[PDB]
RNA sequence: AGGGGAUCGAAGACGAUCAGAUACCGUCGUAGUCUUAACCAUAAACUAUGCCGAUUAGGGAUCGGACGGCGUUUAUUUUUGACCCGUUCGGCACCUUACGAUAAAUCAAAAUGUUUGGGCUCCUGGGGGAGUAUGGUCGCAAGGCUGAAACUUAAAGAAAUUG
């Protein structure tokens, strides 16, 4: 972002890739969101909190995805011994 | 001409007044299928038609003519598109075209030559496109010189709202057509290139479409 | 005729409009 | 331009390969070039088989088998309607044609 | 026959980076190439960077975190001046405001902009930005 | 355990119900992006797939579903007979609409057909015989879950879920044990241990 | 001999949206399509009644593909309820002895995740 | 220059076809087609794609060597040989895909190039005149290598589309 004297100056600032960190450009079509709901003690789930995940059409587009999904996923704790290095 | 009916969600949303501008839309990246979504967020959106060339076909008659003509638009302010369209008839070319300039409204990023003064005035970085045999690159340039470019491409840079810069092209300039689509993709990239300054990661927030319910 | 309907339409900015002499 | 990707030879690894006499015209051409094909057929045709079967003196008879296999130039080989012309993409299609097995 | 290890390794590190992995082998590895990874790493543009000893010559793995889109290497050494160092950047840099030009000169191998505030030249090595 | 609680590990009636409907089974061809779920291949024989990574990525999946707002956004796709039944009880059950037999291609980019939908997210029984529909959804920007073998492509799939995708059971008792899940996560079942009052061979196919 | 789209319409509009109140004989068909719909020849009439009819004699025999009326669908979804009372996944009644067969490392993967309690046999498959 | 000379067959001589047919079709037929001792050095000599080195995606075949394994077959029989499953090195190739490249046909290189530098050698600059004239050089000769100018022209040419 560009900045002159303190003040922001760009249009607008774009978001970031999660998988890979690329900057997703406008009509960019091919790249999605991913909400992940919050479960309390008993199993319900609770409205309105989420964890959001944003992957880019290139990373998309060859498929490896899922299993940045997956790193994710087991970085954020929300699953066990899914992911791993050999 | 009368008032228009909404058939998308993202149509029912804006004639409620559910969104805010058109950056938002932009930041998420949403499909626009619709011409009167750039104009009800953006008047005074000025167009202007380069040239209209017929094409042949070959028939039992003779040869049979149709009619192609090139439309861009922009507001001088860091927005721009274009349209291409061809048709039986011309007039019906303009109108057509009119639609899909509307459509393909992108926006643009300026940047600094050497320090900063308020209100951007040339590129950030250098970028460039190519389309099939013909190649445009655009340099940052000192504020206080003029465009440096063919006629041509100096009305879409004009109309781009960019201010300073410098213009190479190679490769078979002569198709007009193709050289408006290689500097449009040119321009298109300009928010493609990651500056340092944008390493500070940012947080994702839930999309209009998600967090809103639409009228029945 | 492509340059005759130009003029003709009288409804569209061009890029040069010539002015009669 | 290439028509074909492999030339319409298959040859690829050497440099030379003696030729053949086509079966037809006797012209040369060579052999990984030629088209080959392999006929097995009876002696004597099915409406004589029954004559030939009851004229032995060896009770039960079996007819012997004739074996040849002719190869022709590419000339001689669309104009005796062996192989025709194919489609554009028709013409990466290497399988050989699916006989039919029920002849209605 | 292997002519320049620099462009070997900076040539697989940017086919790694622009196919988007995050971790790069490199087989041949000497001091020239580590004294760049550091000014690399100085600047974050890298991660951590391991170097494996067998006997023959040692290799390098290195960690990337994305924000790096090109590193080559100028192969013909040229000399250049103090006063001329200023036609470079203008030549091989998007712009001024970011991006290094890497020179060696008798105070060690450096960028572009320290080696101006030591007022030093020497040779020039590479870029990346 | 930062966001699950240890109530989410699978049952053993659950495992259960996965080894009696042969599930575990796979083709001989191994794709290499699934080479993470399998357990090992057999000697002279078939892969086999780990079901312990199922019930985790079933649970996430249902974790994608519960986000939407309201039930009529989700679409679930399916093309092959197997699973026609499968969907349109899902669709009865849960709220979401069911695209069965024939896809009509166009339907998520041609704004004037009969079949025009918008949904925020879809649903697959079979990568390979639904990439139609994968390949409009990818115009669109709407991710999606499908039901994976041992071999099949990933081309723009977020979540895959390890399963048979060609058994008469198998699809039909995934796509139950999923339905339970998001009924279980809300609260229509009211309670984990409860059991639900519906019976696994409804979500099967009859031949005629 | 080929009847034409509009006979093809209006034929299916009126067995779906009629289906009860005519039969097989052509002789009535020919006057239920005139008295319930606006047709301006009475030879495109016979060209209905003609076909229409057609169509109920196969029906009768056997349901066809591209035909829906009222009484049809309501036999798909009370039909689509059957259920049997023993499960064909469950064993404990369907197979005499409960204990089920599996492979050896199926029953490696039991023991990686703990449920040894499950009463299975293992037996060896190889052919080479 | 010697030997050999079955078969085909430049040149040649006849028979037909044709308005003509010194050709296509048919019967003969010399040099040649083979070999020994010496010259000649050109081919659409083609993958029309120079040589060395690094990286980049999935697959299944297959030729040579090595390593592991459950079995079958078989012999003065075991270890070896044959068949089967999996891994690796080095080759002649193939199928799908495009994140990439090109004007396109198409390409795992024709990629890593307007964000342009790993090392080395050769060749081309609109079409004709022209691979011609002349000089030099090699060869018994046929010919090879090197190689212009006067003059003339606004188009030749490549890939693809509808007829
Ligand atoms: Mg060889
Ligand atoms: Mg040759
Ligand atoms: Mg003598
Ligand atoms: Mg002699
Ligand atoms: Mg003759
Ligand atoms: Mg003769
Ligand atoms: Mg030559
Ligand atoms: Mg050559
Ligand atoms: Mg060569
Ligand atoms: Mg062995
Ligand atoms: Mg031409
Ligand atoms: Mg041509
Ligand atoms: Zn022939």
């Amino acid at each position: 972002m560009e900045n002159d004297r303190g003040e922001i100056v760009d249009l607008y600032v774009p978001r970031k890739c999660s998988a890979t960190g690329r900057i997703i450009k406008a009509k960019d079509h091919g790249s999605c969101q991913i909400t992940i709901a919050k479960v309390d003690e008993n199993g319900r789930a609770i409205q309105g909190e989420n964890i959001i995940y944003a992957f880019s059409g290139f990373v998309r587009a060859m498929g490896e995805s899922d299993d940045a999904l997956n790193r994710l996923a087991q970085r954020d704790g929300l699953l066990k011994n899914v992911w791993s290095a050999q | 001409e009368k008032e228009w009916q909404p058939v998308t969600k993202l149509g029912r949303l804006v004639k409620a007044g559910k969104i805010k501008s058109m950056e938002e839309i932009y930041l998420h990246s949403l499909p626009i299928k619709e011409y009167q979504i750039v104009d009800y967020f953006l008047p005074k959106l000025k167009d202007e038609v380069m040239k209209i060339k017929p094409v042949q076909k070959q028939t039992r008659a003779g040869q049979r003519t149709r009619f192609k003509a090139i439309v861009l638009i922009g507001d001088s302010d860091g927005h721009v598109g274009l349209g291409i369209k061809t048709s039986k008839e011309v007039a019906t070319a303009i109108r057509a075209a009119i639609i899909i300039a509307k459509l393909s409204v992108i926006p643009v990023r300026r940047g600094y030559w050497g320090a900063n003064l308020g209100r951007p005035h040339s590129l950030p970085v250098k970028q460039s496109g190519k389309c099939g045999s013909v190649t445009v690159r655009l340099i940052p340039a000192p504020r206080g010189t003029s465009l440096v470019a063919s006629p041509a491409v100096k009305r879409l840079l004009q109309l781009a709202g960019i201010e300073d810069a410098y213009t190479s092209s190679s490769g078979s300039t002569k198709t007009l057509e193709n050289t408006l689509k290689a500097t449009f993709a040119a321009v298109a990239n300009t928010y493609g290139f990651l500056t340092p300054n944008l390493w500070k990661e940012t947080k994702l927030i839930r999309s209009p479409l998600e967090e809103y319910a639409d009228t029945l | 005729e492509g340059e005759a309907e130009l003029k003709d339409e009288q409804a569209a900015e061009e890029i040069a409009q010539t002015e009669k002499k | 331009v290439k028509k074909r990707k492999n030339n319409g030879r298959n040859k690829k690894g050497r440099g030379h390969v003696k030729p053949i006499r086509c079966s037809n015209c006797a012209r040369c051409t060579p052999k990984d070039k030629a088209i080959k094909r392999f006929t097995i057929r009876n002696m004597v045709e099915s409406a004589a088989i029954r004559d030939i079967s009851d004229a032995s003196v060896f009770a039960e008879y079996t007819v012997p088998k004739m074996y040849l296999k002719l190869q022709y130039c590419v000339s001689c080989a669309i104009h005796g309607k062996i192989v025709r012309v194919r489609s554009r993409e028709g013409r990466r299609n290497r399988a050989p044609p699916p006989r039919v097995r029920y002849n209605k | 026959v292997r002519t320049s290890v620099l462009h070997d390794a900076l040539n697989s590190i940017n086919n790694a980076e622009k196919m988007g992995k995050r971790q790069v082998m490199i087989r041949p590895s000497s001091k020239v190439i580590v004294k760049f990874l550091q000014v690399m790493q100085r600047h974050g543009y890298i991660g951590e960077f391991e170097e494996v000893d067998n006997h023959r010559s040692g290799k390098i793995v290195v960690q990337l975190n994305g924000r790096l889109n090109k590193c080559g290497v100028i192969s013909p050494r040229y000399n250049v001046r103090l006063a001329e160092l200023e036609k470079w950047v203008t030549k091989l840099l998007p712009a001024r405001q970011f991006g290094y030009v890497i020179l060696t000169t008798s105070a060690g191998i450096m960028d572009h902009e320290e080696a101006r505030r030591k007022h030093v030249a020497g040779k020039i090595i590479g870029f990346f930005y | 355990p930062a966001n699950l609680p240890s109530i989410f590990n699978p049952t053993s009636a659950d495992i259960e119900q996965l080894l009696a409907a042969q599930c575990h089974i796979g083709s001989k061809n191994l794709n290499v992006h699934m080479q993470p779920y399998v357990w090992k291949t057999r000697a002279d024989g078939v892969n086999i797939i780990n079901l312990g990574k199922t019930w985790e990525k079933l649970v996430l999946a249902a974790r994608i579903i519960v986000a939407i707002d309201n039930p009529s956004d989700v679409c679930v796709i399916s093309s092959r007979p197997f699973g026609q039944r499968a969907v349109l009880k899902f669709a009865a059950h849960t709220g979401a609409q069911a695209i069965a037999g024939r896809f009509t291609p166009g339907s998520f980019t041609n704004y004037i057909t009969r079949s025009f939908k918008e949904p925020r997210l879809i649903v697959v029984t079979d990568p390979r015989t639904d990439a139609q529909a994968i390949k409009e959804a990818s115009y669109v920007n709407i991710p999606v879950i499908a039901l994976c073998d041992t071999d099949s492509p990933l081309e723009y799939v977020d979540v895959a879920i390890p399963t048979n995708n060609k058994g008469r059971h198998s699809v039909g008792l995934i796509w139950w044990m999923l339905a339970r899940e998001v009924l279980r996560l809300r609260g229509t079942i009211y309670n984990r241990e409860t059991p639900w009052d519906v019976m696994p061979d409804l979500y099967f196919y009859r031949d005629p | 001999r080929v009847r034409t789209k509009t006979v093809k319409k209006s034929a299916k509009v009126i067995i779906e949206k009629y289906y009860p109140r005519l039969t097989l004989d052509f002789e009535t068909n020919k006057r239920v399509c005139d008295e319930i719909a606006v047709i301006s020849s009475k030879r495109l009439r016979n060209k209905i009644a003609g076909y229409t009819t057609h169509l109920m004699k196969r029906i009768q025999r056997g349901p066809v593909r591209g035909i829906s009326f009222k009484l049809q669908e309501e036999e798909r979804e009370r039909k689509d309820q059957y259920v049997p009372e023993v499960s064909a996944l469950d064993f404990h009644q369907n197979s005499e002895t409960g204990m089920l067969d599996i492979d050896q490392e199926t029953k490696d993967l039991l023991k990686h995740l703990g449920f040894d309690s499950i009463p299975v046999n293992v037996i060896p498959v190889t052919q080479s």
